[PDB]
């Protein structure tokens, strides 16, 4: 059966500004099956208060999520999206780079 | 709004 | 301008962890306004922008249970489907399903859509003339024979002309602040160096609504198709979209590149220069 690779990005809502408010997204898309595990990393460790979009897809079937929550990014640190999915053999990282 | 007849394939 | 309605459809069957998952969104244009899903406990559609709050119990009663028939149906097709394919009791399958109408520019009935997927491939398709099937399968061709039998095209025919474009065309008038606005994109460039001789220019949209874009490199006015990375377009969360483009551009070279940016709201297409 079809399997479909997740497109992952990772960025913030708002130009990121150091003390200010805003929202940590990891988009993944084009994938399938729909089954996905999507976690948001601060500094290695998993975040519990993610929220995320309803099931949708694009002409081509394949699916989209939007993953997101709240963050007030500080200089020090780290945030990165973890992605698995069946057609990852091990959970693919990315890391968020406040210019990406 | 929703389609309100239903079919089966 | 041009608009549209379209609804989504997807359910997965899930052996021996009980019933089908079943999610359904709606959106008018680039904007969701509805959502249901069989695993979350209200049971019943629910408003997924502010415009369509104020419909009232009467539409919110009747989109409920008009979801939860397509709940079922999509549950006997997951059933159906296994037995065309001759597949077994054990694995996790996948329907969807999408249909609905564009009005053109004059709010005038153009287009209309219904389509279906099993495990991620087109099954069958309504064609543009909302009379006759795509089939694409020998499995499939059973499912258009009895929808040839059941004159289920004119049925659809009926609602994607007649009940979806004057839908379409309340919800604009309602939801028109939300709806019938542009948010033009807010532009910028990052410069980050590569190495000693070459860095890379990345020219920014953020902020903009409805998602259709265009964002282009040019070197001396000439288009850098195959040298542009473009990612896509993408949410922000708020109900505007985000795109970027970039170049590697070797020393002194930055004055040749200009970035062109596209844009419904834009009352001039940009032409942006790192300068």
């Amino acid at each position: 059966m079809i399997q479909r690779t997740p497109k992952i990005q990772v960025y913030s809502r708002h130009p990121a500004e150091n003390g200010k408010s805003n929202f940590l997204n990891c988009y993944v898309s084009g994938f399938h099956p729909s089954d996905i595990e999507v976690d948001l990393l601060k500094n290695g460790e998993r975040i519990e208060k993610v929220e995320h979009s309803d099931l949708s897809f694009s002409k081509d079937w394949s699916f989209y999520l939007l993953y997101y929550t709240e963050f007030t990014p500080t200089e020090k640190d780290e945030y990165a999206c973890r992605v698995n999915h069946v057609t990852l053999s091990q959970p693919k990282i990315v890391k968020w780079d406040r210019d990406m | 709004l929703l389609y309100g007849f239903v079919n089966y394939v | 301008g041009s608009h549209s309605m379209r609804y989504f459809f997807t359910s997965v069957s899930r052996p021996g962890r009980g019933e089908p998952r079943f999610i359904a969104v709606g959106y008018v244009d680039d904007t969701q306004f509805v959502r249901f899903d069989s695993d979350a406990a209200s049971q019943r559609m629910e408003p997924r922008a502010p415009w369509i709050e104020q419909e009232g119990p009467e539409y919110w009663d009747g989109e409920t249970r008009k979801v939860k028939a397509h709940s079922q149906t999509h549950r006997v097709d997951l059933g159906t489907l296994r037995g065309y394919y001759n597949q077994s009791e054990a694995g996790s399958h996948t329907v969807q399903r999408m249909y609905g109408c564009d009005v053109g520019s004059d709010w005038r009935f153009l287009r209309g859509y219904h389509q279906y997927a099993y495990d991620g491939k087109d099954y069958i398709a309504l064609k543009e003339d909302l009379r006759s099937w795509t089939a694409a399968d020998m499995a499939a061709q059973t499912t258009k024979h009895k929808w040839e039998a059941a004159h289920v095209a004119e049925q659809l025919r009926a609602y994607l002309e007649g009940t979806c474009v004057e839908w379409l065309r309340r919800y604009l008038e309602n939801g028109k602040e939300t709806l019938q606005r542009t948010d033009a994109p807010k532009t910028h460039m990052t410069h980050h160096a590569v190495s000693d001789h070459e860095a890379t220019l990345r020219c920014w949209a953020l902020s903009f609504y409805p998602a259709e874009i265009t964002l282009t490199w040019q070197r001396d006015g000439e288009d850098q198709t195959q040298d542009t990375e473009l990612v896509e377009t993408r949410p922000a969360g708020d109900g505007t979209f985000q795109k970027w483009a970039a170049v590697v551009v070797p020393s002194g070279q930055e004055q040749r590149y200009t970035c062109h940016v596209q844009h419904e709201g834009l009352p001039k297409p940009l032409t942006l220069r790192w300068e």
